[PDB]
């Protein structure tokens, strides 16, 4: 978290849409890793009987190399963290700003 | 974002496989906790899978979060398999469970400590929220069916274990034998009626807390 | 193993297992072991475990590395719940049959309701073969024997294969479009009601035609292959039959009871009084499953567990005989390792320092007085 | 009636009515019929049914065809909740008077709190005459005789056809305006405020006024004209005499019992001792409320419901004298149509398949012993 | 269902305000009758033991035969029909719309 938080892009106004593309899909992958964390520690070990790291350093991943989430702290995003739908539906949003929901609203007639 | 626009289309088929994967692993995981701490054992054995306890309080638990991802995902995708993939879920999770914990280091056999099936009423919540595109009908209809459906979807399963047998003077079934044996630490439709009626009411419940958990909100 | 991380007071007042044999101690597999004797209920039963109004005679052990074959209370079959009294001995007896190979740690315990398992002493059993030869045969009401161990499991596999199936093919006839965003975008910015055409909806309507189908016809199916069917057979038994006993001809008031902290050594005063017809010897204390033996007395040949058996650890520092109608007053240590090893020593944190027990008192022909004896056990520092 | 929907392991082991008397089997208006008898209360009561610590000893009827004069558990008046103890057998009698003519079916039940009715047998009793002559009169402390059918039914006739009356002007007076929508156009366009006159206000004034003084007004009358009032009398009375009885001279263990299914007999195989003084015979199976009686050994002379009487229902295989000190192993079926017309083969439904019942054995002279059997009951399809 | 449900008026848009007040009243006189069922099936015949027919059928026929309720779902008449103050208020608001309320909002000087 020191290494992911001090890191910040200070200039995240004016940022390339194909290196904020590459790193909305750098935090896919951290939200992927974060999945499967939730995964291993709940569904087989809780029944074993019978992450955090991961979703905060999503998180500040998501708030610190990431517009569209830098509106303040997200509150579905949040309770995802400390407690993921509104969290998919955040990310995708991420993802249609740059060309892909007016490039991909364009590919709707050929290619669905 | 994206140069080419054939590309924009092999950009996000490839979201599609990593964000069906977080919907998957975080509805499993969740999904279980939730199943293990509402239940109790409940589902482990199948000399405690009767025909009051288990169908009543099976169907009513576990229809929380199917309610919860569906009305998620048909509002905002038209996605209708929001109970399918939660069912899916918690039954690829127990099911490795099951073979690798309890039959795999306890060696109980795998006959005595199935899951339950439930395939049927999640494909019955899913086809009526489909076909009739309200909430309403399909927390009538479809939360009926969930319930309704239970036990007629697990008797092919559960009907070979409750064969009689007299077992040293005593009459027990072949899953009370299975429970004496290996060393652990009109009732059926009034249940099921039951279970359908209160899981009109944890489904009309659990759609408003899967809308309020749908929100996509900042803060300060 | 479970016993040591229980309440020290709560092991000493709850049930007192005695007169426990184990036919073998080194079995093969589809052998069987046969574990008999005693337990009595102890009177002071405490609060903060429930009375066994529901209990279950249970065998504590890593998993079914043996089943359970058979159990008794009394002479009765006891395969439910069970009421036992406060206050009473019964006769109990556990037919085990052996499944698993390796070396392993068998308890009995008593599974009370509101008060979690009481185990007893346990025994290392060693069983030899291969998992590979283990049968479980039993014959139905209607005619057919089957074999436990594999019976009604390809059937519950293709039941649970078929519907994950179907499952996956409604998934995937869903997941070879585009699943996200093209349709995000597409329902909040209008044209939600075109992406779900009529050949979706037909092909919707087939799932809910052929799985309720698929149901009752499965449901009819397994009920013409199987006509006859019982129900679950649970209740709880009372009328349990208890040992019948006579009255001991022994008296004994405990004075003091007393032990160090820390050591591995108990102490009491002791005032005995023999109301019988014969000298007796006090040759052992038993108090939460260990056993401590006078050399002069007693010697155990029932292969008690050795951890837990005193063999020399009772001292009494007169023990000569008692004439009929004579009382002493004498000091008993009740020293071992176990004391230690057990955790027993562990009362000292504990909400409720009493101790219980058995003494037993041996004639000179071998005649045996159990009396049961409970008293404040106070610790001593300096 | 209601007795038929019950579990039959559940009517098989609560309550054993036997010894059962009617006094009269047809009877007028204001005349009285007495049902005497014991009940016994099986040791092993089910879990599923609540302990009989709040019972009442009640009447199964279609309402009141009859009134209840009196009740006695013992011979000690019972108008209360009771507390029975299990294992124990108490002598009941009932007096009831006819109020209702017909043909009327009139059981003997027991409300037991956490378990519901248990409901004994049943006989007809015919009623004749017109309820016009129906007289119910009680003397109270206040020296005055009341007729408990009319008492008290013109005061409230009275006192809720007033306050009806009362309410009814509350709404009238502000139902002869137009009550909905120019009332509802005009709270919402401005002028909510002149909908209410200072007419309305002073009429509400005067209804609250004379409310508050009416009802106080009628409190002191009721208090002036009833000076002497007692609360109302409840409280569970435990206490109740149990029937002492002699020790059985006859033992018997029930080796197996089986039933056909379907059909309409049960099986015994029974080892029976006579640890007594003369020779016995088996005469009479009584299980849930059906009576298998042996011709050669018992006559029913007490009148017993026809339809729970099998007369020749027992067969005993060797039901020759047994002498004292004599055991005999012997093979006994319980067999009428009353099997399957009061439900007990729907024991094949039930979670705890285990029967109980009482035998009766009758010595040369007369003398007859009561024993209680008790068994797992396991069924027979092929 | 089928008899009232297929007879939508299509032109419910140019409705005669006299017609209009016939199917007012038609469906007042439908309420009726979901109100006496109402009594008829829980004030008796459940303490007897001690109207989804009637009420969806006046829920289409205000759907259907009825301006001010083709605005959609009726939120309490849903609640009355699949659990009526509110209906109420819909429904005298249903009737306050072609002369009734500034019609009757000139009879107050005269008729109260
Ligand atoms: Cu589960
Ligand atoms: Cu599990
Ligand atoms: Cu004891
Ligand atoms: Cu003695
Ligand atoms: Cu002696
Ligand atoms: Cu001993
Ligand atoms: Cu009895
Ligand atoms: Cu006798
Ligand atoms: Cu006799
Ligand atoms: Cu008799």
């Amino acid at each position: 978290w020191g290494y992911l938080w001090k890191t910040r892009d200070r200039n995240l106004a004016a940022l390339t849409p194909r290196e904020e593309l590459r790193r909305n899909f750098t935090h896919l992958v951290w939200l992927v890793a974060y999945a499967w964390a939730i995964y291993w520690g709940a569904s087989y070990f809780t029944e074993q009987d019978g992450y955090i790291i991961t979703g905060f350093a999503a998180f500040i991943y998501a708030k610190t190399r990431l517009p569209f989430f830098a509106k303040g702290i997200s509150l579905p995003y949040l309770v995802l963290v400390v407690g993921v739908m509104g969290t998919l539906t955040q990310t995708f949003y991420s993802f249609a700003q740059g060309g892909l929901g007016q490039s991909l609203c364009e590919a709707v007639d050929e290619g669905l | 974002a994206v140069r080419s626009h054939a590309e924009a289309v092999q950009v996000s088929r490839t979201i599609d496989w990593m964000a069906l994967f977080v919907v998957f692993f975080v509805i499993v995981g969740s999904y279980h906790i939730h199943a293990m701490l509402t239940m109790g054992d409940w589902d482990f054995w199948s000399d405690w899978k009767d025909r009051r306890l288990w169908v009543t309080v099976t169907p009513i638990v576990l229809v929380t979060f199917p309610a919860a991802v569906q009305s998620y995902l048909w509002e905002r995708y038209r996605l209708p398999w929001g109970a399918t993939v939660c069912v899916l879920g918690l039954l690829l999770g127990e099911w490795i469970n099951r073979y690798f914990n309890f039959w795999g280091w306890t060696y109980f056999p795998i006959n005595f400590v199935f899951p339950a099936s439930l395939v049927p009423g999640a494909i019955i919540l899913d086809t009526v929220l489909m076909l009739s595109g309200s909430y309403l009908f399909t927390a009538i209809v479809g939360a009926m069916g969930w319930g309704l459906i239970f036990y007629p979807g697990n008797w092919p399963i559960i009907a070979p274990l409750h064969v009689p047998v007299e077992y040293n003077g005593m009459l027990m079934s072949i899953a009370d034998i299975q429970g004496y044996n290996y060393v652990r630490t009109d009732v059926a439709p009034v249940s099921a009626f039951f279970s359908a009626f209160m899981s009109i009411l944890i489904y009309f419940m659990w759609h408003f807390i899967g809308r309020w958990f749908s929100n996509e909100r900042f803060l300060q | 193993h479970g016993e040591k991380s229980q309440a020290a007071f709560m092991r000493m007042r709850t049930i007192h297992w005695y007169d426990l044999s184990w036919s073998k101690e080194k079995v093969k597999i589809n052998e069987t072991v046969e574990i008999k004797g005693k337990f009595h209920v102890f009177e002071g039963w405490p609060e903060t475990v429930d009375e066994p109004d529901v209990a279950f005679l249970n065998v504590g052990m890593p998993g079914p590395v043996f089943i359970r074959k058979e159990s008794y209370i009394g002479g009765q079959l006891v395969p439910r719940s069970v009421r036992l009294e406060i206050g009473k001995t019964y006769d109990f007896r556990v037919v085990l049959k052996a499944r698993r190979p390796g070396d392993w740690h068998v308890h009995t315990m008593m599974n009370v309701q509101g008060g979690g398992p009481i185990i007893g002493p346990g025994k290392w059993i060693t069983v030899e073969g291969s998992m590979s030869e283990f049968r479980n045969p039993v014959t139905t009401l209607t005619g057919q024997t089957v074999d436990l161990e594999n019976y009604n499991e390809g059937n519950t596999y293709f039941w649970h294969a078929f519907w994950f199936a179907i499952g996956v093919a409604w998934i995937g006839y869903w997941s070879r479009r585009p699943i996200f965003i093209p349709r995000l975008l597409m329902v909040d910015a209008g044209r939600a009601d075109e992406l779900v055409s009529a050949t979706d909806r037909k092909v919707a309507m087939g799932f809910l035609a052929a799985t309720i189908l698929i149901v009752v016809m499965a449901m009819s199916s397994a009920n013409s292959k199987y006509p006859i069917t019982i129900p679950l057979q649970a209740g709880t038994m009372r009328g349990m039959k208890p040992l019948e006993l006579p009255a001991p001809t022994v008296s004994v008031k405990v004075e003091d009871a007393t032990y160090r902290v820390p050591g591995r050594a108990m102490r009491m005063k002791l005032t005995i009084t023999n109301h019988g017809n014969s000298p007796i010897r006090l040759g052992e204390f038993y108090t939460a499953s260990v056993r401590f033996l006078d050399s002069d007395v007693y010697k155990d040949t029932t292969g008690y567990p050795e951890d837990l058996l005193a063999e020399d650890g009772l001292s009494v520092s007169d023990n000569s005989p008692l004439a009929p109608g004579e009382t002493r007053t004498v000091d008993v240590t009740a020293s071992d390792a176990a004391w230690e090893v057990y955790r027993l020593s562990d009362i000292i944190y504990d909400p409720d320092s009493r101790f219980a027990g058995l003494l037993f008192f041996f004639d000179a022909t071998g005649n045996r007085q159990v009396v049961q004896i409970d008293a404040p056990l106070i610790p001593s520092f300096m």
